[PDB]
């Protein structure tokens, strides 16, 4: 299959971000500030096949991460928290396919 | 398996200069900066001088004043510390870390730097004969560090390598090595020593004299 | 920018949780990762801890990290704590520059009491051509780590010509070594040197002697 952004959960973490639908999602990275000299060292993954980010979501630990996505056709990077659910205690962004 | 194996240290005079090496593998050297750190017993851990994974981007810690410069050779996938202007003050063990975003994910095994007016002297290597134990003896050194092995490495259970005295200026150790008397009835038993600072490789065949 | 304050030393006790501070002087904590590293003796450092609160594979679960920002403080917290944890443990952050704390040594008492192995060697016929003699004494798999030694010769206390090591931590227990610098006649003129080491108050010893049983 494919990762394509379809429903965004009002208020969620992409919501309060601006990850607006229809997007392509390539690479899920480490957030935060990095240490200097740092910057550039690979630790989060090209992403394709979509159980990849779910994937990729439970590694957040609910740590900061970075989206490199496509916006009608250019790149775009977008940083967020995701969120500790009250239920059943699972990290979340609100992000329907 | 990662491996971060330094080399180029010894002794200089002040006001002398010094290239550090720093030899990687066992990871994608390309896709990871790497840095170099400093210990000393009174001072602590500093940090030196970190260089980006793509070579572009350096950066400096405010213990030297700009008279260090990093930079890193991917083809031999190593990088070096090339430390001008050295004082006193620079004696120190230097490390190098690879990075990962956010931490220093390994270290290599360290190389020491001396800032010394006094010569490099090289030691005298003598076998000490009396299960069984045998010894090797480096007396009077200078600068740290030795490295003492058994049978090339061969043996490396039952090895202590012991911390030096100094004394008048020179260091003295011994190094001992267990083995069941069996052991030593066969096979060849030598020790290996090196000094880094004179250059310096030493096997002596340890005989029951 | 900033500095991490760490104590000199903390001493704890085989099987407890012991907590290791971190407090960073300005700028607030939770705004740059904290990493945690372990050195032994003479080792180089290996990471315990990083992102704050991530453990490294091959690290036991006993360690955990934290982070209170009410204190501005990470901490290193090991429950059942082991004598293989002895090692000076460094708290590590960064923001514009990259800072290290000053270490803190944690020593672990309430292991088994160890009374010290000896191993003596005399001078090489190598040594003696060119005129001189170095007794040997190793002194290993003790605990605790004070000791007194001394050398005798036929009995009688010899102080010039000694050089000893301060004890030092090597695995799990702590070795020394001493010297005794002779000339070739020193050594040849007596039938007996000894190395005399006393440890809790119990006194071990094993002496040398230049002749030959047969």
């Amino acid at each position: 299959v494919k990762p394509v952004v379809g429903g965004v959960k009002k208020g969620s973490p992409a919501d309060q971000v601006g990850i607006k639908p229809g997007d392509l999602i390539l690479e899920v990275n480490e957030g935060g500030v990095a240490m200097p000299g740092a910057e550039d060292d690979v630790v989060g993954k090209k992403i394709n096949t979509w159980y990849e980010l779910v994937e990729e979501v439970r590694k957040s630990q609910g740590k900061a991460i970075k989206l490199k996505i496509l916006r009608n056709g250019k790149m775009i990077e977008k940083e967020l928290i995701p969120a500790k659910d009250p239920k059943t205690g699972t990290y979340f962004i609100g992000l329907f396919p | 398996e990662v491996q971060l194996v330094e080399s180029g240290g010894g002794l200089v005079q002040p006001g002398r200069s010094l290239k550090l090496s720093c030899a990687a593998s066992g990871f994608t050297f390309s896709n990871y900066g790497m840095a170099w750190v400093r210990q000393t017993p009174t001072k602590g851990l500093e940090w030196i001088a970190s260089i980006s994974a793509g070579g572009d981007k350096t950066y400096y810690g405010d213990s030297v004043k700009g008279r260090f410069s990093i930079s890193r050779d991917n083809a031999k996938t190593t990088h070096y510390l090339q430390m001008d202007s050295l004082r006193s003050e620079d004696t120190a063990t230097y490390y190098c870390a690879k990075t990962s975003r956010v931490y220093f994910d390994y270290w290599g095994q360290g190389v020491m730097v001396t800032v010394s007016s006094a010569e490099t002297t090289a030691p005298s290597v003598y076998p000490l004969a009396p299960m069984v134990t045998l010894g090797c003896l480096v007396k009077g050194y200078f600068p740290e560090p030795v490295t003492v092995t058994w049978n090339s490495g061969a043996l490396s259970s039952g090895v202590h390598t012991f911390p030096a005295v100094l004394q008048s200026g020179l260091y003295t150790l011994t190094s001992s090595v267990t083995v069941p008397s069996s052991t030593w009835s066969s096979q060849a038993v030598t020790c290996n020593v090196a000094h880094p600072a004179s250059s310096t490789k030493v096997d002596k065949k340890i005989v029951p004299r | 920018q900033f500095v991490l304050t760490q104590p000199n030393s903390v001493s704890t006790n085989l099987g407890s949780t012991v907590k290791l501070s971190c407090k960073r002087s300005t700028g607030n904590i939770g705004s740059n990762y904290v990493n945690w590293y372990q050195q032994h003796e003479g080792r180089s450092p290996t990471t315990m801890i990083y992102r704050d609160d991530k453990r490294p594979d091959g690290v036991p679960d006993r360690f955990s990290g934290s982070i209170d920002r009410s204190s501005n403080s990470a901490l290193l917290t090991i429950n059942n704590v082991q004598t293989e944890d002895e090692a000076d443990y460094f708290c590590h952050s960064y923001s514009s520059g990259i800072v290290f704390g000053g270490g803190t040594k944690l020593t672990v008492l309430g292991q088994p009491k160890s009374t010290p192995t000896l191993t003596v060697f005399p001078p090489s016929t190598e040594e003696l051509q060119g005129n001189k003699a170095t007794l040997v004494c190793l002194i290993s798999d003790f605990y605790p780590s004070d000791v007194e030694v001394a050398w005798k010769a036929n009995g009688a206390p010899i102080s010039q010509g000694v050089d000893t090591a301060n004890p030092t931590k090597q695995g799990n227990k702590y070795i020394a070594s001493s010297f005794l610098r002779l000339t070739a006649e020193q050594w040849r003129s007596r039938n007996s040197f000894t190395c005399q080491v006393t440890h809790e108050g119990n006194t071990v010893e094993k002496s040398l002697s230049p002749a030959e049983c047969v």
